[PDB]
DNA sequence: AGCAGAT
DNA sequence: ATCTGCTTTGGGTGGGTGGGTGGGTTGAGGCAATT
C-alpha cells in the first residue's frame, strides 16, 4: 500500500499500483468496488479516510485479521507481506518502502543545450537533498519528501487516468506505444525517474492483467521549451506474486540494442548519453520515422 | 379475507331538526340551560378537528388491573378505586390509548346576523361544539342554523388538572366556591352550545344514475 | 485509586519526553511560568508516541481525564518553579481530520473533534467559580468546594436541624476565572445545497479568551457536549484550542505575533529593489491587464498615515477607490480578490444592503427588553476594507448613510436612548 | 495596576480596590433602603431595634435579613414601629461604559454596573465622564442553586463605589 | 419442543385470535412467523426482469454507508397482502419487526455491518391512500398515513436520549433503562423495589443518543380551498431523517398518526381533547414536481445499478448529442435552437476555482425573446418538469427579496434571521422567469450578482453573510410593441440594458412569419398532438405499455430515463479541456468583437468567450465523456456564432452570415 | 406564609 | 392534630417541546402595497 503510515487507509488503497491494477480504480466501477470492499471489511468510510495516527485503535489492531479474510475475495490477497520497520524512540515508525518512496520523491521533484544543462544541474542539486534525508538529524527533509511523494503519486494517477480514458495506447504486434502531446502536467515527465514511475503504473494496470500476452511498452513525452521527446522503453513484468517456472526466468530489456542500431543506421540525432540505455531523446519531427523503423526492425 | 378483531360498539348520535321556533344569539338566557333549541348565526372562525376522549380505559400501576368505560366530564378524569380487593391503589393510573374511544371535536365561533344587530351595536358571539359526523359542516362566512343543547362549561383550570396550574367585568364576575375539589378557589362558568345538526342557509353512467 | 495512576502517567510524560537532547514540555512549562502564563500546549502526536494507552484514555472519556492532566501539570509546575499557582490550563493541538460543522451529530457527543468556521459574535466575559468558600445558615459551619469546568456541581443540599439548602457562599474568600461565549458559523463553501448556514455555541476558559474577533476564520479543537436548558439537550463545543490565520492580538495591540525570524523575512523582502512590481503582479494573477487598477489596489491595501493635530483635528489616512466601467471588465473579480487578500475585509452588494446593515443597528434584547447596538458591515470591517459591489443599485438613503463613515470615520447614533459615536476606520 | 476600564476588568480583579473610567450611560431612580428599624413596646415602655444587611450594603458576607418589621416582643408584647427613629439610606445603580474612542478595532464598547449609596447618590448624570473607585465583587449563587438548570451561566458582578 | 419457538402458517396468520391487532402481532409465535415471512419477502421478491430488487437495494445501501432500506408498499402488498394490511393498521410493531429483519438481511451481505451502523430503518415508499391535513380524523389514529404540505418552520437538530435511566432519590437504587417515546415523556411513579411515591432522579452512567428534529407542516396553497385558512400539523423527524426537508418546500410525509395528553389544550378548550402529531417514516420532495406524480420511489431522479450501466450504452452511440436535443419538449413542433439552448443549460458547464483565487461560473443562462404565440412558456414549464430543482416565477409576481434572500424577525426568538428565496431554492438548479420584460426594474436588478458570482450578499439588520446561489436562469421576454421588429437592431427591440444582456449566454429570437408551407406543417403537428393527448385515446402494466407506445412516437428517449440521465451526468461527470485549437477560439472571439462594435448590436465581452467553453463542456457532458473533444468545441462555436448572427438586422444579416460561414 | 397532602 | 412540602407576586436569578384568546407596549428596521 502507498504510504500506509503517513496517510489514510483509504488513500493507501486508492493510490496503490497493485490495487489499481486489480480493481481498475481509474473508472467509476473501480471506486464502487473499493467502497464495497471497505463496507464488507467493517470499516466505516469516515474511519478509513481518517489519518493513520488518529484512526480508531480497535480497527488498527484488528487490521491483520480483517485484511486476511476479506482481501482474497477481491483478488488483492498478495498485499500481505513482511517488511522492515524502523522506530526511533517516541517518534513515528516508518517502513523501508516508504523511506525509499520519500527518497525517490525528493530526487524527482526536490526544490537549447543551455536549458538541458540547467535541468541536469537541478537534478544534481536534488541529489543532495535526498542524501541529507538519510541522516536522523534531518527529519524535516524526510517529512517534506513524504509530502512530495504523495503529490507526485496523485499527479501520476491523474495522468494515467487521462491516458487510459482516451485510449492513447496503440497495441502493435511488436510492442505497445503511448505518446503524450498535450497533457496538463507535462512538465513533470522531463525527469527519467517520474517517467519511469508513470511507466510502472501503466505496466501494472491493464497490461500486467487482462490475460494479455507480454509485450514491451514504449512511453514518450514532449516538452515545448525544447521541442523534443524523452522516449523510454520499458520491460514487461509477469503477474506479481505468481511463482512459476516461466515466471522464474528473468526478462531482459532489448531496447538498448535496437535503439542504438536504429540511431546508427538513420540520421536520428538521438542522445544516448543517459546511463539507462533504454532512455533517449528525440527531436519533435523524427519520432514518426524512428517508430516506423522500430516496428520494421523486428529485434525488439 | 380475514377475521377483524376490532369490532367495538357504535357510538350513535341523535340529531333533531325542524323545531317550531329558532332563537337569536341575543335571546339566549340561562333559563334554557340543558334544553333543546335551535339558533341562527353567521360563522366567523372554525377550529381544527381533534380527538376527544370519550370512554377512557386505564390500568392500575401496581397490580395491572384494568378499568373500562370511565365516563369523562369536562376535565380529564381517572378512577379512584381499583376493582382488585387486594389492591390499595387509589390515585395512581396510566391511560391505555388502545382501548380508549375518542370522538371528533371541533369548536365553531358564531356571531349574530347583521340585520338582527341593533343599529350601532357591537355583535354578540357564542362558541358551538360539534362532534362525530357533524364536523366541518360549517365554513366561516356561512349563515347556519344549529340545533343542539345549551350547556354550561366550567373553568377546568380551577377544578384541578394534571400538570396545569390554575389561572369586561370589573371584578364583579365572582364564581361559586365551597366545593371539595376547589380548596380556596372559585368556579366560574360560560354559556356554550352542543350542536347535533347543522344546516347552512347561505362519468355518463354516474350522472344518469343520479337522475330520477 | 485510578485517578492517582492517571495523574502519575501524565506527570511522567512532562518529565521524560525528549525527541533529541531537549525536554520539550519541561522547558515549555518553566518558560511559561516565568512570564506568568499558567498553561501548557501539548501536541497529541507526541502523546501517541510516548504511550498510546494515555491517548486512548484522553480520547475515550475526554471530560474526565482532561481535569486529571491539569492537576499533573500543576504538580510538575510546583516542583519546577518552587523550592520547598492556580490549576494549569491544558491546550491541545491535533492534526486529525476536520468534521464539517453540520456533520456533528449524536455520534460525536462527548468526544474530541476538530472543525473550522467563521466567528460571527463574541460575548462579554463572565466569571465562573473555581474555589468556593461556604458557610451554614444555622450552625455557621465553614467549608470549601473545588470545581473544574468540565460538565457531564451545586451547593450541598444537606448540612454537615438545618433545613434544605443550608449553605450560603462567602464571596470575599472565593476565587473565579474568565469565561466567554462564541458563535461559530460554517464556511460558505461547505454549506450543502439550498441551505442557510448553521451556527454552533462555543465556550472558552482563562487563556483562550479574547483570542478572536467576529468575522475571522478559525480552527477549533474541543469537546462536543450537551447541557440541559423535555428529553432533548442543546449541543455546544467546549474549546480546547484555537488556531487562526489572523494575528488579531497584534492588530488590536502594538506589533506582536511576528517572530524575529519572520520579521527578518519581511525586512529582506522590503529591501528588494522592485517590490512594487512584485506586489502589483501578485494581485489577481488570473486577470489580464488593468495594471493601473492593481497599483491603486496596492496603495489602498497599504493605506496612508493618520495624523492627530494638537488642536484635536484628525486627518483621514485611508484611500477610497471607485471603479466605474462597462460590463465584463473584471471589477467584481478584483473586489472578490481584495476581500480575500486583506487581513480584514467584507464583501457586500449595494442592492442587498441597507443603511442599518451598514454602520450599526439598534436591537432589542427579548429578555431584558433593553436596546443595544450591533455593528454592521462598516463596523465589522473596521481597520480593513469594505468591498461595496453594485454601488449603483444602492438606494439613495442607504448610500447617504455612508458619507460620515467614509470621511470622518465615525458612526454617530442617536436612537432609543442609545447615544454614541462609534469608530469605523475602513 | 488597579487603574482599569470596563473592558479590562476581569475575574482576576474580584475582591480588590479598582478605579474605572468611562461614560455614564444609565442611571436608575433613587429609592431609600432600610437598614435599622426602631420599635416601641407600650406596656414595657422600652424601645427595641433590629439591624438589616444585604449583599450590596456591606463588604463582608452575612446572613440575609428579610425586610419584615418585627411585630411581637420576645415576651409577646405588641410592637409599634417608630419610623421617625428608624434609619433608611438612599441607593442608586449606574452603568459606566468604556470610552468609544479607546475601544479596540471592530468591537463595541463594554460597560460595568456600579452602586452608589448615601452621599454618592446623585453626583452623576448620563453623558458625564467619571472616574469611579470601588471594590469589585460578585453576588448571588450564580446558578449553583438547583433551581437554575443552565449550568453554563456565571456570577453577577459589580462595583461598590467609594 | 419449546412452545415459544413454534410457528404458524400464513393462512393461519390471516385468521386473528386476539381482541386487537397489536396484541395479535405482539404474540411470540405470530411475531416469529411475521419475521420469517418478511425475511422471505426481502430475499425472494423479483420484479418483471426477474432479478432481486432488495438484494441490489441492500448492496447499494452498504456501499453508501447508509442506514435506510427503502421498501415499496406495492411490492409487499402483491407478495404478502396480510402483512401489508398489518403494516397499514399497526405500523409501530410491524416496523419494529421489519427493522430487525432488514438488519438481518443486510448482515447477510456484509457480515460485519453492525460495526458501521447498529440498526437499519425501513422506509415505506408509495402508500396508496393520500390524505390532506383537513381529512385526518380519529379513525386514522395509530395507523399509517400519507400527507402533503409545506415545511413552514424547522428547528435545529438536537441529540435525544434513546434510553433513559432513573435512580431513586431516597433508596438510591437505579432503575433499568426504558425506551423513550419521542411523542411524550416517560415517567416512573411506583418504584418496583423502593415503592416510594417520591420522584426518582434522572441519571445514567452511559447513554446512546439519536438525532431529533421537529417541523411544522402546513397545507400547500395548491390544495387548500381558495380563500380559506390552511391547517397544519407537527412532524417529528428522528435520526437519518433530519435536514432532509428545508423551509419553504413541499413534501410527502409518510408516518404514524399519534395522540397524547396535553394539559394546556384541555385547559384552553374546556374539553378533554388530546394533541396529535405525525412520526415521520419517510419524506419525498414534491417541490417543482407536479408533473412527475405518476412515479414510484421516494426519489424520482435516482438510479439503480442497472440503470447506469445503460445510461452508458445510450451514450456511446454516435448521435446522442442530437437525440437528446430532439427529446427536449417533443410536443413542440420546431424551434431547434431553443431546444439546443435548453439542453445546454440543463446539462450546464463545469465550475472551476483556479488556484483557489479565481472563481469562474459554470452554468449557462438562456433568454427567449420572441413573439406572442411561439411556445415559450410551454418550454419553461417543460424545463421546470425536467430539472432536478426548479422554481417558476412570473414578471410582477416576483420581488427583489422574493428572489435571493430576505430578512425577517423570528416569531419565537424575536430575533432577526435570514430566509432563502427563489435562487436559494434553485441552488444547483434552474430559476425560470416568465414575462421577464414586465418585471419591475428594482426586482430585475436584484439578480445581477447571483447570475454571475453565484452568491447572494446580504447586509441587513446586523446580519452580514454571503450565501450560495449556483443557479441557471432561463427567462422569456416579449419585445417592445409585442412583436419583434426585424428591421431594427436587437437593442432597440428590448428595454433591457447592456449589463443584464451580457449575462445571458444564449439569446434565442423567435419570430412568427406566415409561410403557407410552414403553417401547414405546424398545424398538422399541433392537431396530431391534440389527438394524441386526448384522455379517451395487469391493468397497471397495460396502462404503462400504452403510455410508452404513445410516448415513443415523438421522443427518441423516454422522459423519465432522460431525467435520470441528466441528473447522473450533472452529478458524476466533470469534463475537462485538454486538447483544443486555441487559434480557432481566439479568432472567432476577435471576429465577434469587431462585428459587435456596431451600435445597438448584442453586447460582446469576455463573458461570451467563456460561454463558448461552457457550452463545449456541456456538450461533452451530454455524452458522459471525461474530456472535451474537438467536435464539441466546434458545435459550441457554431451555437454561439449562429445565436449572434440571428439577432442582426435584415439589412446586414446576409453579409454577416457570409462572413461567418467558416465556423458554421 | 397559606394552603394541600400523608402518618 | 401535627409534620412535610410547593409557590407566588409578575418577571427574565424558570423559560421557549406551553404559547400570544394568560398580561407584561414603545422603538427600530425590513417588506409589500400604495403612491
Ligand atoms: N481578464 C479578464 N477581464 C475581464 N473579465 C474576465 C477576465 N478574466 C476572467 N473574466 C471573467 O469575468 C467574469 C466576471 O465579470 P466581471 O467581474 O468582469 O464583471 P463587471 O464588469 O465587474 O460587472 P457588470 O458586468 O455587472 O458591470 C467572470 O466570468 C470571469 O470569468
Ligand atoms: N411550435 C409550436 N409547437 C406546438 N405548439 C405550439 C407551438 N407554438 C405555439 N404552440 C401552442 O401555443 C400554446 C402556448 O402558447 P404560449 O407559449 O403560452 O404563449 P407565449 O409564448 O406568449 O407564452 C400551446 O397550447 C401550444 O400548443
Ligand atoms: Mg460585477
Ligand atoms: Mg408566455
Ligand atoms: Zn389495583
Ligand atoms: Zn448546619
Ligand atoms: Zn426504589
Amino acid at each position: 500500500l502507498f504510504l500506509l503510515r503517513h496517510s489514510s487507509l483509504y488513500d493507501s488503497f486508492y493510490y496503490s499500483n497493485y490495487v489499481n491494477a486489480k480493481l481498475s480504480l481509474w473508472n467509476e466501477n473501480g471506486k464502487k468496488r473499493l467502497h464495497k470492499m471497505f463496507a464488507r471489511m467493517g470499516i466505516p468510510l469516515s474511519t478509513a479516510q481518517e489519518t493513520w495516527l488518529y484512526m480508531d485503535h480497535s480497527i488498527k489492531r484488528e487490521l491483520g485479521i480483517i485484511f486476511d479474510k476479506n482481501l482474497d475475495r477481491y483478488g488483492l490477497q498478495d498485499i500481505i507481506r513482511d517488511g522492515f520497520v524502523r522506530t526511533l524512540g517516541y517518534r513515528g515508525s516508518i517502513s523501508a518502502s516508504e523511506f525509499v518512496e520519500a527518497l525517490t520523491a525528493l530526487l524527482e521533484v526536490g526544490n537549447s543545450a543551455q536549458k538541458l544543462t540547467n535541468l541536469r544541474k537541478r537534478w544534481v542539486s536534488n541529489f543532495w537533498l535526498s542524501w541529507d534525508a538519510l541522516d536522523d538529524r534531518k527529519v524535516e527533509l524526510l517529512n517534506r519528501g513524504i509530502q512530495l511523494a504523495q503529490d507526485l503519486q496523485r499527479a501520476i494517477f491523474n495522468t494515467g487516468v487521462a491516458i487510459l480514458e482516451k485510449k492513447l495506447i496503440k497495441h502493435l504486434r511488436i510492442y505497445r506505444l503511448c505518446v503524450l502531446q498535450d497533457g496538463p502536467d507535462l512538465d513533470l515527465y522531463r525527469n527519467p525517474l517520474t517517467l519511469l514511475r508513470l511507466g510502472n503504473w501503466l505496466i501494472e494496470c491493464c497490461a500486467e492483467s487482462e490475460d494479455k500476452q507480454l509485450l514491451p511498452m514504449v512511453l514518450a513525452s514532449i516538452d515545448e521549451n525544447t521541442d523534443t521527446y524523452l522516449v523510454a522503453g520499458l520491460t514487461p513484468r509477469y503477474p506479481r506474486g505468481l511463482d512459476t517456472i516461466h515466471t522464474k526466468k528473468p526478462i531482459l530489456n532489448n531496447f538498448s540494442m535496437a535503439f542504438q542500431q536504429i540511431t546508427a543506421e538513420t540520421d536520428a540525432k538521438v542522445r544516448i548519453d543517459n546511463f539507462e540505455s533504454s532512455i533517449i531523446e528525440i527531436r519533435r519531427e523524427d519520432l514518426s520515422p524512428f517508430l516506423e523503423k522500430l516496428t520494421l526492425s523486428g529485434l525488439l | 379475507t380475514s377475521t377483524s378483531p376490532e369490532q367495538t360498539e357504535r357510538v350513535f348520535q341523535i340529531s333533531f331538526f325542524n323545531l317550531p321556533t329558532v332563537h337569536r344569539i341575543r335571546d339566549i338566557r340561562s333559563e334554557k340551560i340543558g334544553s333543546l333549541l335551535s339558533i341562527s348565526g353567521t360563522v366567523t372562525r372554525t377550529s381544527e378537528v381533534r380527538p376527544e376522549l370519550y370512554k377512557a380505559s386505564f390500568t392500575c400501576d401496581m397490580c395491572r388491573a384494568i378499568v373500562d368505560n370511565v365516563e369523562q366530564s369536562f376535565k380529564y378524569t381517572e378512577p379512584t378505586f381499583c376493582p382488585n380487593p387486594s389492591c390499595e391503589n387509589r390515585a395512581f393510573w396510566t391511560l391505555n390509548v388502545t382501548r380508549s374511544r375518542f370522538l371528533d371535536w371541533q369548536k365553531v365561533r358564531i356571531q349574530e346576523n347583521a340585520n338582527e344587530i341593533p343599529t350601532g351595536s357591537m355583535p354578540r358571539t357564542l362558541d358551538v361544539i360539534l362532534r362525530g359526523d357533524s364536523v366541518e359542516r360549517a365554513k366561516p362566512g356561512d349563515r347556519c342554523k344549529f340545533t343542539g343543547v345549551e350547556i354550561v362549561v366550567p373553568d377546568v383550570t380551577q377544578l384541578g388538572l394534571p400538570g396545569v396550574k390554575p389561572s369586561t367585568t370589573e371584578g364583579l364576575n365572582s364564581g361559586v366556591t365551597g366545593l371539595r375539589s376547589l380548596g380556596v378557589r372559585d368556579l366560574t362558568y360560560k354559556i356554550s352550545f352542543l350542536a347535533c345538526h347543522v344546516i347552512s342557509i347561505g362519468d355518463q353512467e354516474v350522472f344518469l344514475n343520479s337522475l330520477s | 485509586d485510578d485517578n492517582t495512576e492517571i495523574i502519575k502517567s501524565f506527570k511522567n510524560f512532562i518529565l521524560e519526553f525528549r525527541l533529541d537532547s531537549q525536554f520539550i514540555y519541561r522547558d515549555q512549562l518553566r518558560n511559561n511560568i516565568l512570564v506568568k502564563n499558567y498553561s501548557l500546549t501539548v501536541n497529541m502526536e507526541h502523546l501517541i508516541g510516548y504511550n498510546e494507552d494515555i491517548y486512548k484514555k484522553l480520547s475515550d472519556e475526554p471530560s474526565d481525564i482532561i481535569p486529571l492532566f491539569e492537576t499533573a501539570i500543576t504538580q510538575v509546575a510546583k516542583r519546577i518553579s518552587i523550592l520547598s499557582l492556580p490549576t494549569f490550563q491544558l491546550i491541545l493541538n491535533s492534526n486529525a481530520n476536520q468534521i464539517p460543522l453540520r456533520d456533528l451529530d449524536s455520534e460525536h457527543v462527548s468526544k474530541i473533534v476538530r472543525l473550522s468556521g467563521i466567528i460571527i459574535s463574541t460575548s462579554v466575559l463572565s466569571s465562573r467559580a473555581t474555589y468556593l468558600s461556604i458557610m451554614c445558615r444555622n450552625c455557621r459551619h465553614t467549608t470549601s468546594i473545588t470545581i473544574n469546568n468540565f460538565n457531564s456541581v451545586s451547593l450541598p443540599r444537606s448540612c454537615l436541624n438545618c433545613g434544605p439548602d443550608p449553605y450560603i457562599i462567602i464571596h470575599e474568600s472565593s476565587k473565579f476565572i474568565d469565561q466567554q461565549f462564541l458563535k461559530l458559523q460554517e464556511i460558505p463553501e461547505l454549506v450543502p445545497v439550498g441551505e442557510m448556514p448553521r451556527n454552533l455555541t462555543m465556550t472558552c476558559d482563562r487563556y483562550l479568551t479574547n483570542k478572536v474577533i467576529p468575522g475571522t476564520r478559525v480552527t477549533i479543537v474541543g469537546i462536543y457536549s450537551i447541557y440541559n436548558s423535555v428529553a432533548i439537550r442543546t449541543p455546544y463545543i467546549k474549546i480546547l484550542g484555537i488556531q487562526s490565520d489572523v494575528e488579531t492580538s497584534s492588530i488590536w495591540n502594538s506589533v506582536t505575533m511576528f517572530t524575529e525570524e519572520e520579521e527578518e523575512e519581511f525586512l529582506q523582502l522590503s529591501r528588494n529593489p522592485k517590490l512594487y512590481e512584485i506586489l502589483t503582479n501578485s494581485i489577481a494573477p488570473s486577470i489580464f491587464g488593468n495594471e493601473d487598477i492593481k497599483k491603486a489596489i496596492v496603495c489602498l491595501l497599504m493605506g496612508g498615515s493618520k495624523k492627530i493635530l494638537p488642536d484635536g483635528m484628525r486627518l483621514r489616512g485611508d484611500i477610497n477607490v471607485l471603479l466605474l466601467g462597462d460590463p465584463g471588465t473584471a471589477k467584481s473579480q478584483l473586489l472578490k480578490f481584495v476581500e480575500k487578500v486583506s487581513p480584514i475585509a467584507v464583501y457586500t452588494s449595494g442592492k442587498g444592503s441597507s443603511a442599518a446593515g451598514l454602520t450599526a443597528s439598534v436591537q432589542r434584547d427579548p429578555m431584558t427588553r433593553e436596546f443595544y447596538l450591533e455593528g454592521g458591515a462598516m463596523v465589522l470591517a473596521d481597520g480593513g476594507v469594505v468591498c461595496i459591489d453594485e454601488f449603483d443599485k444602492m438606494r439613495d438613503e442607504d448610500r447617504v448613510a455612508i458619507h460620515e463613515a467614509m470621511e470622518q470615520q465615525t458612526i454617530s447614533i442617536a436612537k432609543a436612548g442609545i447615544t454614541t459615536v462609534l469608530n469605523s476606520r475602513t | 495596576a488597579h487603574a482599569l476600564s470596563p473592558r479590562t476588568l476581569t475575574a482576576q480583579h474580584l475582591n480588590k480596590l479598582v478605579s474605572v473610567e468611562g461614560i455614564v450611560t444609565k442611571t436608575s431612580l433613587v429609592r431609600p433602603k432600610l437598614i435599622r428599624s426602631v420599635h416601641y413596646a407600650a406596656k414595657t415602655g422600652r424601645f427595641h431595634y433590629r439591624d438589616y444587611t444585604d449583599a450590596t450594603t456591606t463588604l463582608t458576607t452575612r446572613i440575609p435579613t428579610p425586610a419584615i418589621y418585627p411585630t411581637e416582643d420576645t415576651e409577646g408584647n405588641k410592637l409599634t414601629t417608630e419610623y421617625g427613629y428608624s434609619t433608611f439610606i438612599d441607593h442608586q445603580r449606574i452603568t459606566v461604559q468604556e470610552m468609544p474612542e479607546m475601544a479596540p478595532a471592530g468591537q463595541l464598547p463594554r460597560s460595568i454596573d456600579v452602586i452608589l449609596d448615601d452621599d454618592l447618590v446623585d453626583k452623576t448624570k448620563p453623558g458625564d465622564r467619571v472616574n469611579v473607585v470601588g471594590v469589585f465583587k460578585s453576588l448571588g449563587a450564580g446558578g449553583m442553586n438547583q433551581s437554575n438548570s443552565n449550568t453554563l451561566i456565571g456570577f453577577k458582578t459589580l462595583i461598590l463605589g467609594n | 419442543i419449546d412452545p415459544l419457538r413454534e410457528e404458524l402458517t400464513l393462512e393461519s396468520l390471516s385468521n386473528v385470535k386476539a381482541n386487537s391487532y397489536s396484541e395479535w402481532i405482539t404474540q411470540p409465535n405470530v411475531s416469529r412467523t411475521i419475521a420469517r415471512e418478511l425475511k422471505s419477502f426481502l430475499l425472494e421478491y423479483t420484479d418483471e426482469t426477474g432479478r432481486s430488487v432488495y438484494g441490489a437495494r441492500i448492496r447499494t445501501l452498504g456501499e453508501m454507508n447508509s442506514e435506510s432500506l427503502e421498501v415499496n408498499y406495492r411490492h409487499l402488498a402483491e407478495s404478502k397482502a396480510i402483512l401489508a394490511l398489518f403494516l397499514a393498521k399497526c405500523p409501530e410493531e410491524m416496523l419494529k419487526i421489519f427493522d430487525l429483519v432488514a438488519m438481518e438481511a443486510t448482515e447477510l451481505h456484509y457480515p460485519d455491518y453492525a460495526r458501521i451502523h447498529s440498526e437499519i430503518h425501513v422506509r415505506i415508499s408509495d402508500f396508496p391512500t393520500i390524505y390532506s391535513l383537513r381529512e385526518l380524523r380519529e379513525s386514522n389514529l395509530s395507523s399509517l398515513v400519507r400527507v402533503t404540505g409545506v415545511v413552514t418552520r424547522r428547528t435545529g437538530v438536537f441529540p435525544q436520549l434513546k434510553y433513559v435511566k432513573f435512580n431513586c432519590l431516597k433508596c438510591g437504587s437505579i432503575l433499568g433503562p426504558f425506551f423513550q417515546d419521542s411523542n411524550e415523556e416517560i415517567r416512573i411513579s411506583f418504584c418496583t423495589n423502593c415503592k416510594s411515591k417520591g420522584p426518582f432522579r434522572v441519571n445514567g452512567e452511559k447513554t446512546v443518543y439519536r438525532n431529533y428534529q421537529r417541523v411544522t407542516l402546513q397545507e400547500a396553497p395548491g390544495t387548500v380551498p381558495p380563500g380559506r385558512l390552511p391547517r397544519h400539523r407537527e412532524v417529528i423527524l428522528l435520526a437519518d431523517l433530519v435536514d432532509v426537508s428545508k423551509p419553504g418546500e413541499e413534501v410527502e410525509v409518510t408516518g404514524i398518526y399519534k395522540n397524547n395528553y396535553d394539559g394546556n389544550l384541555n385547559a384552553k378548550n374546556g374539553f378533554p381533547v388530546f394533541a396529535t402529531i405525525i412520526e415521520a417514516n419517510s419524506i419525498k420532495r414534491r417541490e417543482g414536481n407536479t408533473a412527475n406524480e405518476g412515479e414510484e420511489g421516494l426519489d424520482v431522479f435516482s438510479w439503480t445499478e442497472e440503470e447506469e450501466r445503460e445510461f452508458r450504452k445510450i451514450s456511446r452511440d454516435r448521435g446522442i448529442i442530437d437525440k437528446i436535443i430532439s427529446s427536449m419538449a417533443p410536443s413542440i413542433y420546431g424551434h431547434r435552437d431553443i431546444k439546443t439552448a435548453v439542453a445546454c443549460s440543463l446539462f450546464g458547464g463545469v465550475p472551476k476555482n483556479v488556484n483557489g483565487k479565481h472563481s469562474i461560473r459554470g452554468d449557462i443562462n438562456v433568454l427567449l425573446l420572441g413573439d406572442p404565440g411561439t411556445a415559450k412558456s410551454q418550454i419553461l414549464k417543460y424545463v421546470e418538469k425536467t430539472a432536478h430543482r426548479a422554481v417558476f416565477a412570473t414578471g410582477q409576481g416576483a420581488s427583489a427579496v422574493g428572489l435571493t434572500a430576505s430578512v425577517r424577525k423570528d416569531p419565537i426568538t424575536k430575533e432577526w434571521t435570514l430566509e432563502g428565496g427563489a435562487l436559494v431554492l434553485a441552488d444547483k438548479g434552474v430559476c425560470l422567469i416568465d414575462e421577464f420584460d414586465k418585471m419591475n426594474d428594482q426586482d430585475r436588478t436584484s439578480i445581477h450578482e447571483a447570475m454571475e458570482q453565484q452568491s447572494i450578499s446580504i447586509s441587513k439588520a446586523g446580519i452580514v453573510t454571503t450565501l450560495q446561489a449556483r443557479c441557471s436562469i432561463i427567462a422569456a421576454a416579449n419585445p417592445n410593441g409585442g412583436r419583434y421588429n426585424s428591421t431594427l437592431p436587437l437593442a432597440q427591440n428590448v428595454s433591457l440594458t447592456e449589463p443584464i444582456l451580457s449575462r445571458f449566454d444564449i439569446l434565442c429570437v423567435v419570430r412568427d412569419l406566415v409561410d403557407e408551407e410552414a403553417d401547414e406543417r405546424l398545424a398538422t403537428f399541433v392537431v396530431d398532438s391534440h389527438v394524441r393527448s386526448h384522455p379517451e385515446n395487469n391493468a397497471r402494466q397495460r396502462r404503462l405499455q400504452r403510455q410508452r407506445k404513445k410516448e415513443e412516437e415523438i421522443s427518441p428517449i423516454p422522459q423519465e430515463l432522460l431525467m435520470k440521465y441528466i441528473h447522473y451526468a450533472r452529478t458524476k461527470i466533470y469534463p475537462k479541456l485538454h486538447q483544443m485549437d486555441m487559434d480557432k477560439v481566439s479568432r472567432v472571439y476577435a471576429d465577434l468583437r469587431r462585428e459587435s462594435i456596431s451600435t445597438g448590436s448584442f453586447p460582446i465581452t469576455v463573458r461570451h468567450l467563456e460561454s463558448i467553453l461552457r457550452i463545449a463542456e456541456s456538450f461533452a457532458k451530454m455524452r458522459l465523456s471525461e474530456f472535451v473533444s474537438s467536435y464539441d468545441l466546434d458545435r459550441a462555436i457554431k451555437v454561439v456564432v449562429d445565436s449572434f448572427v440571428d439577432a442582426q438586422k435584415v439589412s446586414v444579416r446576409r453579409q454577416l452570415r457570409r462572413s461567418f460561414a467558416i465556423y458554421t
